């Protein structure tokens, strides 16, 4: 089931506006818009979702993922975007021509504007432990970046800033194993 | 439709599409339906026969583990009572509150330890008191004659006691969230102390004593672990992200609301 | 699965249907087709 | 069933909700080279996944006083990924392409873009000089722009002495900001030789040219981005040797 | 071809050879193949029906013996952890390092003794912590609620505990030798502290405590014996002849290299 | 019909007139990965001509006081040709090998060479230190020598604490200067995982070790060269992304 | 071989092929014949 990812989890953010990716008109081309890691058992945008809180009860996950982008903006504002998933290796790409070398989808703003980038299962081993960081950087899954294909064009008398809602879910290839405990709850004494 | 599964789903080979009108990428999230774009319509993929087992993610395998339901202190009044509610500890309460309705059996286990920790060869009586039955008022009262209540005699040097409990609710299922009032009449605006109290979940009292006529000089803690079995669930709901404050109420803190995702430098830096 | 008791709740213990949570819509939407005309 | 579309190649996809039809250059589909037309003896390689996907180039700015842009397509993907590595290590190359151009706008903007391919698009040298040993010739960055493109000087003659009015004989589309926000052209391998090098020879070239300028009212978004995403369908390489860049 | 065997091979009668061209004695060791000269072509032999059993030399019969995998000290912090690696002792490590790949199950046994040696009637909790699970930080912390981790309660006066462990690797086999780096990037020339560390062999932590709320005043050693079963082996390699120095690394001594055959007087004296 | 031999792979050939038999490691032929053992979803690439041929490394000198040499084979071909480019751009790798070692001599020289492979050949660190956080570990150029090889320090224990007398359990041959002037070993893909990276993990490693030293009389040619020519049979690559060297 | 558990790894437990270690050569060599001609 799709569930809103908290990609805007940075500081200087209010309560609910952490769920929105701001999009606005640029001046230089090819500019980057957003980026986040794919590991669901890792701290970040995959922690506000529902597949991230269920795969935290299990130790080893498998299968392909899915990220759905919905555009909340004006009806007269158009544009395009390039969502690119990059397998492990180097760090976050610095350019758009670097990101196009991975697995990308070009999505335009039209009558539907509800695109869905699939994240295929590209791993060496069958499973991946839901514990990353330090000596566990062997189970990272890659980076999902969001760039600007052309621009966010907009006519006069129309707001010049809109939002994207990113949601995340699993596929029919999803599999979970070895039940462990979660680390979101803490208790000193009995309630 | 209802489909069975012995393993996860397989993948079929795919080629390049070059045609108009066939768009498996554009969805509609406003319609309240999950996207259905699969791998065979997104990227060129190969064929794999996925034989990964999905058997240990069902409700029965997820809930059939003995957690901790209640610690009962007997720092010897002569006896110790314990209202039966499984919301005391925040480890099993979260998993149970992942769902709205649950119908299951129980398997209680009683692990009793001493002050520092020990097993002195004494005798202990655990008695279940259903709603309406008389609660014992002393360590040698007549309520401990248990002519009709289920009671268990065990020693501290014995293995931990274990019983199996059926579905004892008057309703058809246990509900962890109840939007209503048990009584009638005018309800106050200041303090609703009865809001969200389902009377179909109160199951009775659990009493424990040391079988004696004098007063044994020991203090002891008895731990009650529950393993759910034959479990059925209905109406799944989200998992709690705020810290717990009370047992029977989903209270949280107005100020100091913890965010469900830790902070990073900026939105344009995935590191 | 052997039970030693008269009551069946003292004994010892692959259905999936995600189409009631993922796509609980009245009008069925196709895979390759656009969702709204 | 005609304006919404999705094109998936390799591991990349392209969705569009308003568009024109998909053009097919000269009615021929790009396929592998048969054993009749082939002449090289050594066996070619076919990655078919790593090199046949959507490579996105950088974005060009769409303003009021623009002139146009042109690319040389077997030369733009010589630094990007496994396709560039194979085109550097190998010596012979043959593939078809699929070119998508996204330029979206609102319902208050107006303009027109002519997007077309020209097989063997030769750049001319501007200057009145009839002596062959002194006339001005274009530079290497003018003939082979690369992954960064190059702008026109005279879009009225295509920088080749050929009127762009008659440029509709080529495979082409129009990006009209009130009908479609993108254009797509699938091109086979058009050449007089079965295999050819993808380093010192560019088969064709795209040209986006502003026919009707971009106009809008005060308050609307000013800078209109233009993006081009391309896909080398049915790639074949041959003659593996040491790697050369140019 | 694959041949079965209930016993060792038999011998057939042989006579004297007097002919040219038939030479079963001249081999070629440069071809990388073992000599195949049998007894029937070397010396005149008789016929014997050899019924000696070769059944107890297989991999299953060679590895299915409980050795010693790890001693855990609890000289009571209140608890004791132990990273699970079977390379601590040089008795089973050698047999395991006779092969390159092994896929097997495990059967752990826990034998716990006191300072001098004793069995005081206390209680002990052994808990397995998978990679990623929270390690207990105290003797009464919440990580000991084991709502999902496998835990074992046993007394010191009980028989030694025993469990069976499946194949828990993400890869298809355990490899005792890994020629590579787990991470990426630039690797140093001075000290490669990560060379030869296979991440598919790290299996988690084993914690142990005394179930109490006060602090019991005893120090105790718990020994973890493993018996391999259902074992399969791949790519046999030579057996180590140098003394061991480290656990996760095959380090030896540059100077003072021990010879694999003791010295004698001369080569012409077999005594 | 047993000593003369020719092995042709891709566009390369290897002829020999005196040799031993061709060894096949563990009786298994290197073939492509089946759909049962495979786990990655994306389709692999198979050049099958440009990457499956004979790559020749440099020549090592054969003197009187030599000790031996070792290579890490998925790491020696990471800078040579289309195989190196594919192993840098891609992320998963699987192939078998075929290793020929030429060391010819006259009928008046004598010596012996043990040439063998070791799957997961781990280099040990020499030094008596039982503290784990201070013990000496080998450098990056000692663990991964590359296309230039590395010499031993103690060939008696294979620089791993393992006696080289028992190194005959591995697939091996002998270069005896009076019987053969070369050795050949075909090796399948021996690993506990179907695909693995060809950058930070070397499957196996060859070791040429002088067992019987090189001896001759005054007047004979002194410096005896040693050459190794290898062939990655049945190569498969996967996971195309940005190029990384190490 | 009786098992009392749902999982098969908790249960209780003559193939030989030396021709892949002794003679892993391509061209098969005979017993009575010389190895190399
Ligand atoms: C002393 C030996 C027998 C002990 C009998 C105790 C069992 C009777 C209580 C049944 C427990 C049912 C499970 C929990 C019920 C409700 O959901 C809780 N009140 C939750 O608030
Ligand atoms: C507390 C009762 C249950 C105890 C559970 C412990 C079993 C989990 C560990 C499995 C051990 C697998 C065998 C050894 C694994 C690797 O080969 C070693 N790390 C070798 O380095």
């Amino acid at each position: 089931v799709e569930t809103i990812l908290e990609v805007n989890n940075t500081t200087e953010a209010t309560g609910l506006t952490r769920l929105l990716i701001p999009v606005s008109s640029q001046n230089k081309a090819d500019e980057l818009c957003a980026a986040f890691m794919v590991d669901p058992g890792r701290i970040g945008p995959w922690q506000s979702t529902l597949v991230g809180q269920i795969c935290r009860y299990y130790t080893q996950w498998s299968g392909s993922l899915k990220v759905t982008f919905m555009f909340t903006g004006s009806f007269m504002a158009t544009g395009k975007m390039l969502v690119a998933y990059s397998p492990p290796g180097s760090a976050q790409p610095a350019n758009r021509e670097t990101a196009m070398l991975g697995t990308h989808v070009i999505w335009d703003f039209g009558l539907q504007s509800s695109v869905s980038l699939v994240i295929p299962w590209i791993s060496n081993t069958h499973f991946r432990t839901a514990k990353t960081g330090g000596n566990y950087d062997y189970y990272t899954a890659g980076v999902v970046t969001l760039w600007y294909q052309t621009n966010y064009v907009v006519p006069p008398e129309t707001p010049g800033e809109a939002y994207i809602i990113a949601m995340g879910a699993a596929q029919d290839n999803f599999t979970l194993k070895i039940c462990k405990d979660t680390d979101e709850v803490t208790q000193q004494a009995v309630l | 439709s209802v489909t069975n599964a012995e393993s996860a789903a397989n993948t079929t080979p795919s080629s390049h599409r070059l045609e108009t009108g066939r768009v498996p990428a554009l969805q509609a999230a406003e319609t309240g339906a999950t996207s259905n774009a699969t791998d065979e319509n997104m990227i060129e993929t190969r064929c794999v026969v996925n034989r990964n087992g999905v058997l240990e993610t069902t409700i029965n395998h997820f809930f059939s583990r003995s957690g901790l339901v209640g610690v009962v202190n007997l720092t010897d009044t002569g006896y110790a009572t314990w209202d039966i509610d499984i919301m005391g500890f925040v480890q099993l309460r979260r998993k149970c509150e992942m769902f709205t309705y649950m119908r299951f059996n129980a398997e209680f286990t009683f692990v009793t330890t001493t002050k520092n920790g020990e097993a002195r060869p004494y005798m202990l009586q655990y008695m279940y008191v259903p709603p309406g039955a008389p609660k014992p008022t002393g360590r040698d009262a007549f309520q401990w004659q248990t002519a009709t209540n289920p009671s268990v005699f065990v020693k501290l040097t014995d293995p931990p006691a274990q019983v199996s409990v059926p579905f004892m609710s008057p309703a058809s299922a246990y509900q962890w969230f109840y939007d209503g009032y048990p009584t009638f009449g005018q309800h106050p605006e200041t303090s609703n102390t009865t809001y969200g109290l389902c009377p179909n979940n109160m199951m009775g009292t659990f009493a424990v004593r040391v079988v004696s006529r004098e007063a044994s000089q020991l203090k002891l803690q008895t731990r009650v672990y529950m393993k759910l079995k034959h479990v059925r669930a209905w109406v799944p709901r989200p998992i709690r992200s705020q810290p717990y404050l009370l047992k029977n109420f989903p209270n949280y803190d107005s100020s100091k609301i913890t965010n469900s995702a830790r902070d990073r430098s900026s939105i344009k830096q995935a590191n | 699965n052997i039970n030693y008791y008269k009551d069946s709740y003292a004994a010892s213990a692959f259905t999936q249907d995600p189409k009631k949570f993922t796509q609980p819509v009245l009008d069925s939407i196709r895979e390759l087709s656009a969702p709204l005309n | 069933s005609d304006r919404v579309a999705q094109l998936t190649v390799g591991n990349s996809s392209i969705t569009t909700q308003e568009a024109a039809n998909i053009v097919l250059a000269y009615g021929e589909w790009p396929e592998y080279c048969p054993d009749t037309d082939a002449t090289a003896v050594d066996k070619p390689t076919r990655p078919d996944v790593s090199v046949n996907r959507f490579y996105t180039l950088d974005s060009k700015m769409w303003q009021e006083n623009s002139t146009g842009w042109y690319w040389k397509f077997p030369d733009v993907l010589n630094k990007t990924g496994v396709f560039g590595q194979n085109a550097q290590f190998h010596y012979l190359y043959r593939s078809g392409f699929c070119l998508h151009v996204q330029c979206n706008a609102s319902k208050f903007h107006q303009g027109a873009l002519l997007v077309a391919v020209i097989p063997e698009f030769v750049i001319a040298g501007r200057g009145s000089n009839t002596k062959p040993n002194e006339a001005p010739h274009p530079g290497f960055t003018t003939t082979f722009p690369g992954t960064t493109g190059a702008t026109f000087h005279d879009p009225y003659v295509l920088d080749s002495g050929v009127p762009l009015s008659q440029a509709l004989i080529y495979p082409h589309q129009w990006i009209n900001l009130r009908t479609n926000n993108c254009a797509t052209v699938i091109v086979p391998y058009i050449n007089a030789v079965p295999f050819d090098s993808a380093i010192n020879h560019s088969n064709f070239g795209l040209i986006v040219i502003p026919v009707s300028p971009l106009k809008y009212s005060s308050g609307a978004t000013t800078a209109i981005p233009i993006t081009i995403t391309i896909a080398p369908l049915n790639s074949e390489f041959g003659g593996l040797r040491q790697a050369v860049s140019q």
